[PDB]
């Protein structure tokens, strides 16, 4: 609440609450925000306006890795990165199997990337039109590349989720930063399945005199 | 590739050269190097160093 802070905008969701972590970029985004969000407003969207920036409450020195897909679930984005509070979206469930697989552990209830220690899950553009996947993305591009040059100012490691999504993302990025692309959860013939991205993103930290991440403290019981 | 079992494996194989990092022939030598080669250009940036 002091470690929080906010800033006003002239569109919906017209206050954003940040960590102070994110405090260097908050000028910009709020100006950003501003010149394309009436337009962004027109349609529906998922997360709803008042969750886009709920994410900035989070703070990034203590993070070690962002898990990175291209935009929110086209229907139900919670302002929460892969977050599916009932464990409903096929991405989240496929997550946590692989999850499962390298953990052993196969009692459980749900899986959040939010909850563990060391990762900001995180979507490059922060909301779709309902229902349509990366229909946002031309409002969105210069704020996600001011945000996620942000956080990879402080994670080791950003694995980016969809081969295809993010075939060019090094361009959006200024400074280098350890860069994993992997298979979306639902690509083609099971691909995601045979993907060792968690496995390998605890070498590359470890590579980096990391503390690898505990991939287990996801799973909710 | 980036993400897959191969790639796994190189990246194991250059961790554990580099916890040694007492290389006794010109083999283990220019297979780390090449490693961090291969593990910079694939991954763009990572947190050891050729020697």
């Amino acid at each position: 609440q002091d470690p929080m802070n906010s800033v006003t905008v002239s569109h919906a969701p017209y206050t954003i609450t940040y960590h102070d972590d994110w405090e260097p970029v908050m000028s910009q985004l709020v100006e950003f925000y501003n010149e394309v969000a009436s337009w962004l407003l027109r349609d529906e969207t998922s997360p709803i306006p008042d969750k886009f920036f709920i994410q900035l409450k989070q703070p990034l020195r203590n993070k070690r890795v962002c898990v990175c897909g291209i935009d929110p679930y086209p229907k139900d984005g919670t302002g929460v990165p892969f977050e599916s509070p009932n464990f409903t979206k096929k991405s989240i469930k496929e997550i946590a199997s692989s999850i499962s697989r390298l953990t052993g552990v196969i009692d459980y209830k749900g899986y959040n990337l939010n909850i563990i220690d060391g990762v900001i899950p995180w979507n490059y553009y922060l909301s779709c039109k309902l229902g349509e996947t990366k229909s946002h993305a031309i409002y969105w591009d210069k704020i996600s590349k001011l945000l996620l040059q942000h956080i990879t100012k402080h994670v080791s490691v950003l694995y980016c989720l969809g081969k295809t999504d993010f075939s060019n993302i090094r361009a959006k990025l200024e400074s280098p930063v350890t860069t994993i692309v992997g298979y979306h959860p639902a690509a083609r013939d099971r691909q995601f399945e045979k993907d060792r991205s968690f496995e390998i993103i605890n070498v590359l930290l470890e590579l980096d005199n990391k503390v690898p991440i505990n991939w287990a403290q996801g799973f909710i019981y | 590739a980036m993400a897959s079992s191969a790639d796994l494996t190189n990246l194991k194989e250059l961790l554990s050269l580099y916890k040694s990092l007492r290389f006794s022939d010109s083999a283990a030598i220019e297979k780390y190097n090449s490693l961090v080669e291969w593990g910079t250009s694939t991954y763009w940036k990572i947190g050891v160093q050729k020697v």
